[PDB]
């Protein structure tokens, strides 16, 4: 199984450095050239450069958009591909992903990166604060919720029931107002199941290393 | 340079329906070395990172369904998908690799489905929240079809608001809808009773959910 994992995202101020890594396994790491690609928020996708695979020399390319402020490298004896990124500005904020690259044969990048966000900004990391939605007063179906409001940065991550309640969950995307990001996720199941069995959302903010488990008690 | 264009930007297409999609290069991407077009296609569905699908143009990746369709040369290049399917939903793009790589600007791809009303859901301000000094008012509209729709908030009756639509629903196509109404504890102590109101074009009555504090 070929697996990518980016990691070094988070919050930095404008004009400062930040240092993205992407472990790899299950292919011959030395065999395939190695791309990073970026994204902003609802954006397309933008192809930031390249290294090189042991055949060509482990050299580097840049899109003109990055060259002389971004740099690539890897770590061929541990599989690792590592992006440098100096000079940061507002609109380098984006999720950057790692790619797998060309093999000297193949055109094509056959697998990628769950990606890691970058954010740049002066604001300060904030926690959210956490809040269940229960029904009122008010079925054969019931929808239970979690607020996460008033967080910074993005992102945060929402499950509910440790991941075993997956079917039947919406979780809207935040929304940034007076500096602060908010969002709120909905679980319906089948009334007969809740309150008897527990539901309980479980929430990360990956900036202020949070974590939540708020069950849903009802009022 | 390279420069990748695609069209059109966005459109929506009927579950089983035919999808056309176009990808231009302002230089040929027709290798004279290997005969071949150097244009990836990549799908990248909604909170997920881009899969590839297409390269060399027209060679179907392994795993990848036979609906999905790469044609064209040179400069112009058509990503084709037959009998689309919900789970179909994505942006889709193109990718030369034949100096560097460049991608185009993507193509929206959403599903059209019959009109759903949606289900709506009224919570008030948790314990909690109460206890710092704030009072949020959460309503979700959800599962409903198409993607606009109103919503008002009535207190005490007459008419500090956050919306978000989620992606479409990659397994029935629907929207949902959530809308948090923040007031200070002091401000919602005043008032008793609470509502949203959602209009949406499936009824010419709006889908009308109350709390009243009186009743907590
Ligand atoms: C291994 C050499 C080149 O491959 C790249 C590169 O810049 O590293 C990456 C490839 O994905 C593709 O863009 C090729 C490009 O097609 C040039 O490759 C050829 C060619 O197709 O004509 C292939 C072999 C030799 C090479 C140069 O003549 C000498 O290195 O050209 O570039
Ligand atoms: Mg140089
Ligand atoms: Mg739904
Ligand atoms: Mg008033
Ligand atoms: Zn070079
Ligand atoms: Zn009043």
């Amino acid at each position: 199984e070929v697996k990518l994992v980016e990691s070094g995202g988070g919050l930095v101020q404008s004009g400062g450095s930040l240092r993205l890594s992407c472990a790899t396994s299950g292919f011959t790491f030395t065999d395939y050239y190695m791309s990073w690609v970026r994204q902003p928020p609802g954006k397309a996708l933008e192809w930031l450069g390249f290294i090189r695979n042991k055949a060509n020399g482990y050299t580097t390319e840049y899109s003109p958009s990055v060259k002389g402020r971004f740099t690539i490298s890897r770590d061929n004896s541990q599989s690792i591909l590592y992006l440098q990124m100096n000079t940061l500005r507002a609109e380098d904020s984006a999720t950057y992903y790692c790619a797998r690259d060309h093999d000297g044969y193949y055109e094509r990048f056959s697998y990628w990166g769950q990606g890691t966000l970058v954010t740049v900004s002066a604001a300060k990391t904030t926690p959210p604060s956490v809040y269940p939605l229960a029904p009122g007063a008010a079925n054969s179906m019931v929808t239970l919720g979690c607020l996460v409001k008033g967080y910074f940065p993005e992102p945060v991550t929402v499950t509910w029931n440790s991941g075993s309640l997956s079917s039947g969950v919406h979780t809207f995307p935040a929304v940034l107002q007076s500096d602060l990001y908010t969002l709120s996720s909905s679980v319906t199941v089948p009334s007969s199941t809740w309150p008897s069995e527990t539901v309980t959302c479980n929430v990360a903010h990956p900036a202020s290393s949070t974590k939540v488990d708020k069950k849903i008690v009802p009022r | 340079d390279i420069v990748m264009s695609q069209s059109p930007s966005s459109l929506a297409v009927s579950a089983g329906e035919k999808v056309t999609m176009s990808c231009k290069s302002s230089q040929s991407l027709l290798n004279s070395r290997t005969r071949k077009n150097y244009l990836a296609w990549y799908q990248q569905k909604p909170g997920q990172s881009p899969k590839l699908l297409i390269y060399w143009a027209s060679t179907r990746e392994s795993g990848v369904p036979d609906r999905f369709t790469g044609s064209g040369s040179g400069t112009d290049f058509t990503l084709t998908i037959t009998s689309v399917q919900a789970e179909d939903l994505a942006v889709y793009y193109c990718k030369q690799s034949y100096n560097l790589r460049t991608f185009g600007g993507g193509t929206k791809l959403e599903i059209k489905r019959a009109d759903a009303a949606p289900t709506v859901s009224i919570f008030p301000p948790s314990s909690e929240q109460l206890t710092s000094g704030g009072a949020s008012v959460v309503c979700f509209l959800n599962n409903f079809y198409p993607k606009d729709i109103n919503v008002k908030w009535k207190i005490d009756g007459s008419e500090g608001v956050l919306n978000s639509w989620t992606d479409q629903d990659s397994k029935d196509s629907t929207y949902s809808m959530s809308s948090t109404l923040t007031l200070t504890k002091d401000e919602y102590e005043r008032h008793n009773s609470y509502t949203c109101e959602a209009t949406h074009k499936t009824s010419t009555s709006p889908i009308v959910k109350s709390f009243n504090r009186n009743e907590c």
